[PDB]
This record gives structure tokens, C-alpha cells and sequence, in this order.
């Protein structure tokens, strides 16, 4: 019942966190990138 | 330095450096290596 | 000689100024800093091209 | 049966785990914002 | 159905990542050791 509710939407949540991470990565990534070029 | 701080994000490793440095180099210098939604989740989580 | 020594050391001047901004800019993230559009277009696709980054 | 409920325990456990952390992120990048203004 | 296996499988492809990286950085831990001790 409530257990699987609760687990659902914490997967759902490190899901999304882990997503956010790969964005905010790929932008550092992306200043790094430009630095090389400079 | 510039080698050693090189990553898939910016650079792409030849095959003949990957064979020279990795195979024989190596080895000449006496050197040798050693619900819908949570599924989807979990599988994004695996994936990366 | 002298006079060599002198370029040199504008040079190097610029240099260490140069070296400045590009740690600067190297050391940037979303949570401090937003890259603009045309910085991505040149940066990212133009002048990579022209310097055979690829 | 108790194994289900250690299981949603665990990823409740992980999610507020990685909450934490990313409170934690966010105060010590406002720390950073401070110090690059001035 | 399909969903239950792989996400069986991802779980486990997670906890064995966890348990490779555990023993790398014992590993690295240690290499520090012995660093200190000389
Ligand atoms: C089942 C959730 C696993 C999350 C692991 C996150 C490691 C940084």
C-alpha cells in the first residue's frame, strides 16, 4: 500500500536527481571544452 | 600532464597508441597492468 | 639580445594574463554561471573546426 | 515477507540519504556565489 | 512482466558497481597506508 507508494516516488527522485547531475556535468564539461579552445 | 588529464569528452584515443602504449611499451620496460515509472528508473539508474 | 628579452617578457606578461581569464573561465558551472548562445555557436562548433579540434 | 518491507525501507532510507546531500551541495555553492562577489 | 526482470537486473548491475568500487578504494586506502608508514 503505502510502502510501494513511498518507494515508487523515491526511485522516482534519485531518477530525477540523477538526471539533474548528468546536466550540470555536461554544462562543466562544456565551460572546460571552451577553455580548451581558448 | 596534457596526456594524463584527457577524458571521452574531449579526445579520442588512436588505436595505434592504444597498442603501442598498452601492449608493448609496456612490456618492453618490464611494466605490466593488473510500476512503469520505477523500472524506468532503475533502468536509467543502470544505464548511466 | 636586450630587445628580445624585452618582446619576450610583453609576451609572457600577456600570457600570464591570458592564462588568468582561461582559468576563469575553466573553472565555471550552471550553479554560478550561464553559458550565452553565440559562446556555444563560436566556441563550441566554429573556431573548434578552424583549429582541427574536432 | 519482512524482506519487502526492509526493501522500502532501504530506498526511503537512500532518497533522504541523497536529499541531504544535495541540501548540503546547494549551501556550499552559495558559499562559493558569496565569495566570487566579493 | 519484462519490467520485474530488468529491473531485478538493474539492482543488481547497481549493487555489484557499489561493491567494484568498495574494493578499489580499500585498495587505493591501503596504498596511502603504506605511503604513511614509510
Ligand atoms: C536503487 C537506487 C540506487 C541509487 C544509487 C545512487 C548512487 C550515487
Amino acid at each position: 500500500g503505502c510502502g510501494l507508494r513511498e518507494a515508487v516516488d523515491g526511485v522516482r527522485f534519485i531518477a530525477d536527481h540523477m538526471r539533474s547531475e548528468d546536466d550540470d556535468q555536461s554544462v562543466s564539461e562544456d565551460w572546460k571544452y571552451v577553455a580548451m579552445v581558448i | 600532464l596534457n596526456v594524463h588529464h584527457r577524458s571521452p569528452r574531449t579526445h579520442t584515443m588512436p588505436t595505434w597508441v592504444r597498442r603501442v602504449f598498452l601492449d608493448i611499451v609496456p612490456r618492453l620496460l618490464l611494466m605490466k597492468r593488473p510500476l512503469t515509472r520505477a523500472v524506468e528508473g532503475v533502468q536509467y539508474i543502470a544505464d548511466h | 639580445v636586450g630587445k628580445y628579452l624585452m618582446f619576450t617578457m610583453v609576451l609572457v606578461t600577456f600570457s600570464i594574463v591570458t592564462s588568468v581569464c582561461v582559468l576563469n573561465v575553466h573553472h565555471r558551472s550552471p550553479t554560478t554561471h550561464t553559458m550565452a548562445p553565440w559562446v556555444k555557436v563560436v566556441f563550441l562548433e566554429k573556431l573548434p573546426a578552424l583549429l582541427f579540434m574536432q
